[PDB]
């Protein structure tokens, strides 16, 4: 283990990549149908 | 001081030897940049060679 | 006035069948098509392939004027029908089924390169010269 | 003169002609009325800065169909002819288009799922047989 | 800055210069119909490319189920104080991320961007 | 009325319905019912006709007769055939296809003496388990324990030698639709895609690649001529230009050319970038030698010029674009779908649009059990035909007679369907080169949930980690965390829970409805008000366009969820940044249910609810559900622009303003995960590789697997 | 910015791939310009490669067989300033003409001067294009550019294409195959 794992148990998981870059855009420019179009917050785009 | 990373230009302007150091720098740059250890001595082979 | 609050109420009138069969232009208004020309017509069969089931042709004041070609629509008439209105002096809608629809298009009537010679511009693939006057040779 | 001819009399003339497209179901009745003189009435009604145009069902075809006009200048349309004595002549310049819409909103669709049921009458399905056929060979 | 074609034949115009007058002619090299043109430009090409994209969006992109729709920031020609908010999203054309705002009116459509 | 904070039970009783209503493995059994009613009975009354002469003969086909699945013993006894039965005597579970051949006898003396030689014989048609045209339909709890059958079976398996075989699904490139792509190292920069085929009876997918020449060749006179467009055709060994194609529908005024290719005359930059293909074109200026230009460089040469005028409209004809029209006089549709081919060539190269995904997954559909079989029913149904027309021809020239009875072999259908159902090698056994491997694997028995993976499962053509990657258009299409460990990951995927894949429908009531319902047909259109109206696609060919998008838009969807003429699988797309509408009918397309939420609140109230809890002794079911416009079937293609709610009671409601218009609600969040990750329970507290481990060993745990074991 | 690593980097280095992946060249200055931001940022300036693409702001063709003519609205100024000097200007001037302007941030931004790239454009052609020197008074950097005088391909193939040759590459400052510093 490693205490980046201990901070993903407990706090914070953390930001999430693909690739190099954040949650790309699938759809017509958001990533899920239930996130508003044209967002690029912490939600929106991968951060857990 | 001034290097780069492609080989086959540095060996058109500088020398075998050169290439060499050159290949030397950027293997080991490439092998200890997440902190993993090895040897100089098969690296020195590998140049060489 | 009068027209302010004008109300018309015609009669609409369809006879079960006529000896002679209705059909419908098409015309493009960008083609900027005038009817003071039209003295003489002419509308004739193709002869590419040597018939109802055969594109149209049609000629205009011979050779000197314009020159169309009718090509048959795609699709068919099971669930659509065009009636045409007719104004008569007895003040009743005529309703008149059309039995088929053609589309025309204009020509050029001028020296159009011919396939046989139309090889040797090829070899000129990207190497060709001065676009601005083939023509010119011809 | 000669047979490959078209007259031109009609575009001389001027002759404003209109283009209207009806639902199946009007012409299914126009159709099964078989020409006996009459089949509806048309009502043109014009206000001080509109237009506006229907056609009333005979009650008899029977046992409202307003119209909306569509622009003109778009393409240019004329009306030709084609003789049983292979004279062809040319009626007129087409000067209105017509749309026709039933009034139903939603009872409409009662009579549509027949229709669609009716073209769907010829479509072929295969059929399951409970004992084999042993009349073969 | 703009073009247009043929009328005899209808095809496609090419440009030539006269020899004689010394002014642009336009003409059809399948035909012999000449004539002048009032615009006086033959070619424009902006490369860095500062296109007015309010021409560009469509007046009913508003009336979208899934685009966002502010309350604050109204529209010009009538109040209704609600909008919606967007970027153009277009590859190549440039890099801002300058918002476009629609007004959602049904008959209104005046856009504009801030 | 509304149910506040009694969501969790209301949520489950309606999947509850689903599932008793649909089941677990639907997405097998209706595409092969599909193909049993439909598919066969397209297949043999869309083939030609057999002529051959000397008197003339003609053979017509009709429709098919089937029966149950019975035996051929060596007695001759025609035994019911059960699926026990088939298991133990590695014996295949098969029933025999039968038609009537229409012999009608041309003598050139009036003598059409017509025989009907009826229940004629053909072979052997392969049918899966528990399916409507099965021995184990409709049977209860008590007739399959009496029968020796399980009835916790899903089925939906084959029995080929007494091995059960089950069809995997294959992905493809959706037909009839236009892409664009770059090519990053290829000569030409931008192309567009649009591998496209009829309506799934006639002849396979024919590509068209629409393309791009990149700036190359600087400094001389090739950047002065610009960036041309360039396409390659089928059966065209070389590329062709534009315009020529354009010409070669007998559209000689390029006025009419860039009228079909631009649609808004107020575009200087769009018209600058189109006119190097202009400058090019400017040495064809008549039809014929257009034709004449474009039959010359085909795959083999004519010998006159009138050859290539003939293979030139031969192949602009019946082949160019099929799914638009072949029916000689649709060259106008034609040339307005070829318009707008590189229209939206133009589109992404000027970057108005953006680059279409390959691996977005609403732009390609399933090849199901149906259209699988249905083109292996194609295939070796023409090589039924060609080899009675060969032996026909043959005892024919000595001028006896003839006798349909021996002419027709069995032996060829029987063992096409039985080899390539059993190996798994798709196609004509003595073309396996060419023919795609992976179909059809065995079955897996080690555990109840692994068969339920099995009988569900996706998998990719591909032989780079492009396609491998986990997608944004995924959401409730394909399970997230199973993955097969090995190499084949992301390739190999199974379903949601409520994946439910598209079964095709007809679309002649669509055109039907759209064109009575105040829409300008295609044909008969100002070719000058395109831009200003809204496109109008019915499966991907163009219908005409309509001037009154959201009237057209309620209309249908209040169609839709009444159970109107249209089909609640027809799904209907409104892009207006492109003016366009898109309706899907055909089959391949994956769909999940959702709910409906019309101003702020749901339309599922606490009546429906109260209905779906007492379900049985009410028959009161899922189709009830969808037909009051509670449950819309919404695919992906409708999932590109619509809404979803996580949770009615913690997003729908009013709070600090995230959204106020909301189209659609998940009828529950954890419907994600497929069949191995539904029984891992808190999926979200684990690591994604760990579920997607468990996923994958999920199949390989044993215990009872069916219940008659013995 | 970052240069690539790992197993592709490997598999570049075991091999001798002719062109990399993502090739970089670490630059040390000398002496006075490795402490002084300003002379690090002309040789910043220095080392760009500067195509003509990346510094006008969009070009223009027109057609002025007068000089007098003066088609565009503001043009007037720099032409009466420059033309009463007429430099073989009774043999032909070629009236089809070439009509860029520069943008000012990049014009500013660059770090640059206007009159050198006309002397590049001058000096790296010859005789056989004629420039037109204007003054940075006005707001729009225009710059006309008419072919030469002692001479198929009519005129707007070879303008077309000259415009094409200076829009690709001229090589204003700085040393090729060089896209960042
Ligand atoms: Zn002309
Ligand atoms: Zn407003």
């Amino acid at each position: 283990g490693s205490k980046i794992n201990i901070s993903q148990v407990i706090a914070v998981v953390g930001q999430q990549n693909v690739e190099g870059k954040r949650i790309p855009f699938g759809f017509k420019h958001r990533t899920l149908p239930h996130f508003i179009k044209d967002d690029y917050g912490p939600e929106s785009r991968g951060f857990v | 001081r001034t290097t780069s990373n492609d080989i086959v230009e540095i060996f058109t302007v500088l020398g075998i030897e050169a290439v060499r150091k050159a290949l030397e720098r950027e293997l080991y740059h490439v092998i200890s940049f997440d902190g993993s250890y090895v040897n100089y001595r098969h690296l020195a082979l590998l140049c060489d060679t | 006035g009068p027209s302010s609050q004008n109300v018309t109420e015609y009669v609409v009138r369809v006879p079960k069948n006529t000896t002679k069969k209705y059909n419908i232009m098409a015309f493009n208004a960008a083609d900027k098509v005038n009817f003071a020309t039209w003295n003489q017509a002419r509308l004739e069969r193709d002869l590419s392939n040597k018939p109802e089931d055969q594109p149209w042709l049609l000629r205009v004041n011979g050779k000197s004027g314009r020159k169309f070609k009718g090509i048959k629509k795609g699709g068919v008439t099971e669930n659509t029908s065009y009636y045409i209105f007719t104004q008569c002096p007895d003040g009743a809608f005529e309703a008149f089924p059309v039995h088929n629809w053609y589309n025309f298009t204009p020509l050029a009537r001028h020296r159009t390169l011919t396939a046989e010679e139309a090889e040797e511009e090829w070899e000129r693939r990207n190497k060709v010269l001065n676009h601005f006057s083939i023509m010119q040779q011809r | 003169a000669e047979r490959g001819e078209l007259d031109l009399t009609g575009a001389k003339q001027n002759t404003g002609v209109w283009l209207v497209k009806v639902p199946k179901y009007l012409s299914q009745q126009w159709a099964k009325a078989s020409g006996r003189g009459e089949v509806g009435k048309l009502r043109i009604a014009k206000t001080q800065g509109r237009t506006e145009v229907s056609f009333t069902l005979n009650e008899d075809l029977a046992n409202e169909h307003p119209f909306v006009l569509q622009s003109v200048g778009g393409q240019t349309l004329t009306v030709f002819t084609e003789s049983s004595s292979d004279k062809l002549s040319l009626e007129g310049i087409v000067v209105q288009r017509a749309e026709c819409r039933p009034a139903a909103s939603e009872n409409y669709m009662r009579l549509k799922r027949l229709q669609i049921e009716e073209s769907s009458k010829p479509v072929r399905l295969s059929q399951q047989l409970d004992k084999v056929v042993t009349t073969n060979y | 800055v703009g073009i247009r074609f043929c009328q005899e034949c209808n095809n496609m115009l090419y440009p030539k210069e006269d020899k004689e007058n010394r002014i642009l002619l336009y003409a059809c090299r399948n035909c012999d119909y000449q004539q002048e043109a009032d615009n006086s430009c033959i070619y424009v090409n902006k490369i860095t490319h500062e296109v007015d994209e309010l021409t560009q969006i469509i007046a009913d992109v508003s009336q979208d189920p899934t685009l966002p729709r502010t309350e604050d920031h109204p529209c010009q020609k009538c109040g209704h104080k609600e909008a919606v908010f967007f970027q153009s999203h277009s590859a190549r054309a440039e890099d801002a991320m300058r918002l476009y705002y629609v007004c959602t009116a049904p008959h209104c459509g005046h856009r504009w961007t801030e | 009325e509304i149910t506040p904070d009694l969501w969790q039970e209301a949520c489950w009783i309606v999947i509850s319905s689903y599932f008793d209503e649909k089941g677990l493995v639907r997405q097998q059994l209706d595409s092969f019912d599909e193909f049993i009613q439909m598919s066969v009975q397209r297949i043999v009354e869309d083939a030609p006709p057999i002529d051959l002469q000397p008197p003339r003969y003609l053979l017509k086909f009709e429709q098919i007769y089937l029966s149950k699945p019975t035996h051929w013993e060596r007695d001759g006894a025609p035994s019911p055939m059960m699926p026990n039965e088939a298991r133990l005597r590695n014996l295949t579970y098969s029933a025999p296809l039968y038609v009537d051949i229409t012999k009608t006898v041309i003598k050139e003396g009036e003598e059409q003496l017509q025989t009907q030689h009826q229940k004629t014989f053909i072979g052997k048609i392969p049918i899966m388990l528990r399916s409507t045209y099965c021995l184990l339909n409709g049977l209860t709890d008590r007739d399959l324990c009496e029968l020796n059958e399980c009835p916790l079976d899903p089925g939906g398996y084959f029995i080929i030698n007494g091995s059960e075989k089950v069809l995997i699904a294959q992905e493809k490139m959706a037909t009839n639709t236009v892409y664009v792509f770059a090519k990053k190292d290829s000569k030409y920069a931008y192309t567009g895609e649009c591998r496209s085929c009829l309506e799934n009876s006639s002849r396979p997918t024919s590509t068209i690649w629409v393309s791009m020449l990149a700036r190359g060749g600087q400094g001389a006179k090739k950047s002065a001529i610009g960036q041309r467009i360039v396409a390659t055709l089928p059966y065209i060994k070389q590329e062709v230009p534009i315009i020529i194609v354009f010409r070669a529908l007998g559209f000689v005024s390029d006025r009419d050319i860039l009228e079909h290719i631009i649609y808004d005359f107020e575009d200087p930059e769009m018209m600058e970038m189109v006119k190097p293909s202009l400058d090019e074109a400017f040495v064809i200026q008549e039809q014929n030698v257009a034709l004449n230009f474009i039959g010359s460089r085909g795959a083999k040469p004519g010998v006159t010029k009138e050859k290539r005028i003939k293979y030139a409209k031969e192949v602009l004809q019946k082949e160019m674009l099929p799914h638009v029209g072949v029916s000689d006089f649709c060259e106008t549709k034609k040339a307005y779908f070829l318009g707008y081919m590189v229209h939206r060539l133009l589109l992404a190269a000027l970057g108005r649009r953006e680059l279409d995904d390959r691996d977005h997954y609403g732009n390609k559909r399933l090849d199901l059990a149906g259209p699988l079989l249905a083109f292996l029913f194609r295939g070796m149904f023409k090589n039924l035909l060609k080899e009675v027309r060969i032996y026909a021809q043959k005892f024919i020239d000595r001028g006896k007679d003839f006798n349909l009875e021996l002419a027709i072999k069995t032996r060829i259908i029987s063992d096409g369907l039985k080899y390539s159902l059993a190996t798994g090698n798709w196609g004509d056994q003595k073309k396996a080169h060419q023919a795609r491997a992976g179909v059809s694997q065995v079955l897996n028995r080690l555990t109840f949930a692994s068969t339920l993976s099995h009988l569900r499962r996706l998998n990719s053509p591909i032989g780079l980690a492009k396609p491998r990657q986990l997608h944004n258009t995924l959401w409730g299409m394909v399970c997230p965390a199973e993955t097969p460990e090995g190499h084949a990951v992301g390739l190999v995927k199974n379903l949601a829970l409520m994946a439910y894949i598209s079964v095709g429908s007809q679309p002649s009531p669509i055109l039907e409805f759209l064109e009575e319902w105040s829409m300008e047909n295609l044909e008969e259109i100002s070719p000058a008000a395109i831009a200003d109206a809204t496109k109008i696609f019915v499966n991907g060919c163009w219908v005409g366009i309509h001037k009154d998008p959201e009237q057209l838009m309620n209309t249908l969807r209040k169609l839709r969820r009444q159970m109107d003429i249209i089909v609640s699988e027809v799904s209907m797309i409104r892009d207006i940044r492109e003016r366009e509408i898109r309706i899907y009918t055909d089959a391949g397309r994956i769909c999940r249910p959702l709910l409906i939420v019309e101003k702020q609140k749901l339309l599922l109230k606490k009546r429906h609810i109260d209905q779906l809890k007492e379900r049985e002794y009410n028959n009161y079911s899922w189709q009830d559900l969808v037909a009051s416009g509670v449950v819309e079937y919404i695919d992906t293609l409708e999932e590109e622009t619509v809404m979803l709610a996580m949770t009615p009671d913690d997003l729908q409601e009013k709070e600090v303003a995230y959204c106020s218009t909301y189209t659609h609600c998940e009828i529950h969040p954890s419907m994600i995960l497929g069949v191995c990750a539904s029984i891992i329970p808190f999926p979200d507290h684990n690591q994604s590789p760990r579920n997607t481990y468990q996923s994958a060993m999920g199949k390989q745990a044993m215990g009872v697997y069916i219940t008659n074991f013995h | 910015k970052n240069v690539t690593l790992g197993v592709p980097r490997l598999k570049e280095l075991i091999n001798i791939s002719k062109k990399p992946k993502t090739p970089s060249l670490t630059v040390f200055l000398l002496g006075q310009s490795a402490r002084d931001a300003e002379r690090a940022k002309d040789i910043l300036c220095r080392l760009e490669h500067t195509t003509l693409r990346k510094v006008t702001a969009n070009t223009a063709i027109y057609y002025d067989p007068n000089p007098q003519s003066t088609v565009v609205a503001e043009d007037q100024e720099w032409v009466n300033v420059y033309y009463e000097m007429p430099d073989f200007d009774v043999a032909r001037i070629s009236p089809w003409l070439l009509r860029v302007e520069l943008d000012r941030k990049h014009m500013t931004d660059r770090k640059l001067t206007m009159e050198q790239i006309a002397e590049k454009i001058n000096a790296g052609f010859g005789d056989d294009l004629n420039c037109i020197f204007n003054d940075d008074n006005a707001e729009k950097l225009v710059l006309r550019i008419r072919i030469m005088n002692s001479d198929k391909m009519d005129d707007d193939v070879f303008l077309r294409c000259i415009e094409s040759n200076m829009l690709t590459d001229m090589t204003l400052q700085g040393i090729e195959q060089i896209s960042k510093v």
